[PDB]
């Protein structure tokens, strides 16, 4: 499908390093921006960062800079999201969605990943 | 000093006669930097991070002042594609404090970027934006294959001119709906003016305690030089900032962050000579110090 | 850690495309030379322009 | 950072509007304001882009507009399916952040 | 109108201190022995082409610097009163005659391109200079207690930079604000030309004398 | 008299700072060329 897909249900434990992948397919990713969006459950969503697979130019949110690492694997059209120390309070819905320039909005969205990390096994 | 005479005359033999060798200069002790009392950081993010540039037909100029904002972030991290500086240099930008800074902001195609230069011809330079011949600043054509691109329209005129208007008709209303040779980019121009008013935007260099009555190399808002700082009966006018003499020598500068009258007297300098009786007869040497009170050696 | 590895990965921009720079530092003629051009040497001539 | 009416309730067959209120540097700066529909529990979908352009396949009951410092979403003819989260958009230059997101609006229909 | 503008318009060129030296500059100035446009009280709106001097004799309150009034073009409404001076570049709807008093000068003040509010600046004579050079906005104002017997004094008077904050706006016509006290007064109008002058600085740093290089 | 073939591989985009005087990233504290460098810098598309 023409979407930014990810894996299924993800259950893990805090302290491990996890790099989830978002795959792009069905469009000309070279001319468009591709990025991610965070959204806490029951609180307003926050775009975390965005990259341009035309030349792999990286941009992050001030609130979400450095905590996460992304990469546009344009050879296979993949968007990464690297966590070094997953937090218990990190439970939310994460959207990898690709946007546009000039107008600077989002036109296509991914289904999102139910990332729930807690000390319980 | 006999060896000095052997050095200067380029011979192993010297004779009857005083020989000019060099100039006795008193070296500075320790560097002092006196930037104004301001310590805030100016929002260069409100020009470079500002990515909604204004089209060259009617561009936007941002005025900035009253801070010691650092150029290090722009200098070290070369997150651009073209960094052409006329006047200042990317490395020395951190040393000078400027009277005023205007950050011109507009867009232009990937080609004709060389038209952003003093005198360089072209349609954009001929009608849209013409830098003055005596330009002084840095040009940063940082890459926008994803930020610039519709709304960013484009079309002799004075240096730093500005006139937006519309009149077998003829109208210069032209746009560009892009989405690499023809791709438009982002062009930001910093226009500095130095030594014309009280400097207001400075560098990150930490201030250093002032010293007086000693040969000390100094830096007052960028007035690099070495000298001894004394007091003078002259009074700076309240609107005035710093004085000067003939030969553009800044003898008097009202030191910032203290607003104190000062005179930059040059350090103790005196023509050192040699009174030698000639290597044929003797080797004992006498040294002359031209017009120095004995107190200072 | 004072050192990192960029990687210079293959299919990327000119930033990540490695240009294997070889720097040939020469020197002016001030000493005997063990390296010389492929010029075909000839004999010498004395007392003649 | 872009305040919105947190919750909107309305009967089917109603004309409601959402105030995309901001400041003079984010919404009132004159930059474009864009909009979406964030259906609860599913992915968001684009509603309004450019304040006048309409996506393909969208029902005509929804329209977008801007009025100075604030922007308005034109909802004409609410129906029972319109129980969804609705959120703002704009573009901010000087704020470094290429996109800026609204606080959020709940629109509910019984 | 013909009159002798003896030694008006002298001002500090670039805010650089020079003591007991002779310096020649190519700067905008009022030529020595030029003429005035005596006005009273009717105050017709007169143009400001490239450079114009303004003089006067709370009898003058402010000015309107507008290419096209009635909320059409950005204009300077500089007025000195109310214990706080205000200098705006708002798209003022400057009516046929906005006036103070009790205050009614404001008329549709919105969409202000530039803003300036700060501490007020001030047989008594007042002087003012309005120059827009290279995008800078620089004003001058000194006062002289000379008597009213003579139209203008013979002594030399310097002008200091009142405000150095730049604007860079288009101005083509100017009207000053009178004071309808209920006592009429009158004012001069001059002109600035880029003819080169030689500025004689005193040992104390004051501008003592000058010569107009475009004169006899 | 004596020549050398100083050999290294760089980012490619920063071939501009392999010059007598530059202040780039590698030229800071990796390898600085003298202001009186008399030589022939040779670079090619060695990404392959
Ligand atoms: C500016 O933008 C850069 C990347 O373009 C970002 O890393 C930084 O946080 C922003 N802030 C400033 C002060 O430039
Ligand atoms: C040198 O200094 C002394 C005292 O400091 C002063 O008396 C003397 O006049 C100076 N030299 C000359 C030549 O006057
Ligand atoms: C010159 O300055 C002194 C104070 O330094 C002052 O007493 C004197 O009146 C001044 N003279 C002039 C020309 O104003």
């Amino acid at each position: 499908e023409v979407q930014l897909v990810q894996s299924g249900a993800e259950v893990k434990k805090p302290g491990e390093s996890l790099k989830i992948s978002c795959k792009g397919s069905g469009y000309s990713f070279t001319s468009y921006w591709i990025g991610w969006v965070r959204q806490m459950p029951g609180k307003g969503l926050e775009w975390m960062g965005i990259i341009y697979p035309g030349d792999s130019d990286t941009r992050y949110s001030p609130s979400f800079q450095g905590q996460v690492t992304i990469s546009a694997d344009k050879s296979i059209s993949t968007a990464y999201l690297q966590w070094s120390s997953l937090k218990a309070s990190d439970t939310a819905m994460y959207y990898c969605a690709r946007g546009v320039a000039v107008d600077w909005y989002f036109d296509l969205w991914g289904r999102g990943t139910l990332v729930t990390v807690s000390s319980a096994s | 000093p006999l060896s000095e005479t052997k050095c200067t005359l380029k011979s192993f033999t010297v004779e009857k006669g005083i020989y000019q060798t060099s100039n006795f200069r008193v070296q500075p002790t320790e560097s002092i930097v006196r930037f104004p009392n301001i310590t805030n950081l100016c929002p260069f993010g409100e020009v470079f991070n500002a990515t909604r540039f204004a089209s060259v037909y009617a561009w936007n100029r941002k005025r900035i002042s009253n801070c010691v904002a650092d150029y290090s972030v722009l200098y070290n991290s070369a997150s651009f594609s073209t960094f052409k500086c006329y006047g200042v240099s990317p490395t020395k930008l951190n040393d000078l404090c400027f009277t005023n800074v205007y950050a011109d902001s507009f867009v232009i195609r990937g080609d004709e970027v060389r038209q952003i230069a003093p005198g360089q011809t072209g349609k954009i330079a001929d009608y849209n934006y013409k830098l003055p011949d005596d330009f002084t600043g840095c040009v940063i054509a940082w890459n926008s294959n994803n930020l610039d691109s519709y709304n960013y329209l484009y079309r002799n005129l004075k240096p730093f001119e500005r006139d937006i208007s519309t009149e077998n008709c003829y109208f210069p209303l032209q746009s560009y709906g892009f989405q690499v040779g023809y791709q438009p980019y982002r062009v930001v121009v910093l226009s500095f003016e130095l030594l014309h008013a009280p400097a207001t935007v400075c560098g990150p260099k930490k201030s250093t305690n002032l010293v007086k009555n000693k040969c000390v190399n100094f830096n007052f808002n960028g007035l690099t030089g070495t000298g001894v700082l004394t007091e003078s009966n002259k009074k700076f006018l309240p609107f005035q900032q710093f004085g000067r003499d003939i030969a553009d020598t800044t003898d008097a500068v009202r030191d910032p962050q203290t607003l104190e009258i000062l005179d930059i007297t040059p350090c103790s300098f005196g023509g050192v000579s040699v009174i030698t009786p000639g290597t044929n007869t003797s080797n004992q040497v006498a040294v002359l110090y031209q017009d120095v009170n004995c107190t200072e050696v | 850690f004072p050192l990192q590895s960029y990687g210079f990965q293959p299919t990327n921009g000119v930033g990540y495309q490695p240009y294997r720079v070889v720097v040939l530092s020469f020197e002016l003629l001030h000493a005997p030379a063990t390296v010389c051009g492929p010029k075909k040497s000839t004999n010498l001539v004395k007392n003649k322009c | 950072v872009l305040t919105q009416p947190p919750s909107v309730s309305g009967a089917p067959g109603q004309r409601v509007t959402i105030s995309c209120t901001g400041s003079s540097s984010n919404i009132g700066a004159g930059y474009d304001v864009h909009w979406y529909q964030q259906l609860p529990g599913t992915a968001p979908k684009l509603l309004i882009y450019g304040n006048s352009n309409r996506p393909s396949g969208v029902p005509d009951r929804f329209s977008g507009s801007k009025s100075g410092t604030s922007a308005s979403l034109a909802i004409t003819g609410l129906q029972a399916e319109d129980e969804a989260d609705y959120y703002c958009q704009s573009y901010d230059s000087s704020l470094s952040a290429l996109y800026v997101f609204g606080t959020g609006t709940k629109v509910t229909v019984l | 109108a013909y009159t002798n503008s003896f030694t008006r318009g002298v001002y500090y060129p670039d805010k650089v201190f020079r003591s007991s030296v002779l310096h020649s500059t190519q700067d905008l100035f009022l030529p020595f022995f030029s003429n005035v446009t005596w006005f009273h009280f009717d105050n017709p709106v007169l143009p400001f082409n490239d450079g114009v001097y303004f003089a006067s004799t709370n009898i003058i309150r402010g000015w309107i610097f507008g290419t096209t009034l009635d909320s059409k073009t950005q204009s300077l409404l500089i007025v000195n009163n109310a214990t706080n001076v205000v200098i705006k570049v708002c798209e003022f709807q400057f009516c046929n005659d906005p006036f103070l008093g009790e205050f009614r000068v404001y008329s549709s003040a919105n969409n202000c391109t530039f803003e300036y509010v700060s501490q007020p600046f001030l047989k008594n004579l007042r002087e003012f200079v309005f120059k827009n050079i290279d995008g800078y906005f620089k004003i001058y104002s000194k006062h002289t207690p000379i008597n009213l017997v003579r139209d203008l004094p013979q002594g030399f008077s310097a002008l200091e930079p009142l405000v150095d904050l730049p604007i860079g706006i288009n101005i083509t016509r100017f009207q000053t604000l009178l004071a309808l006290h209920r006592g009429a007064a009158a004012y001069y109008v001059g002109y600035l030309q880029p003819r080169t002058f030689l500025l004689k600085y005193n040992e104390n740093g004051t501008i003592t004398d000058a010569v107009d290089c475009a004169l006899d």
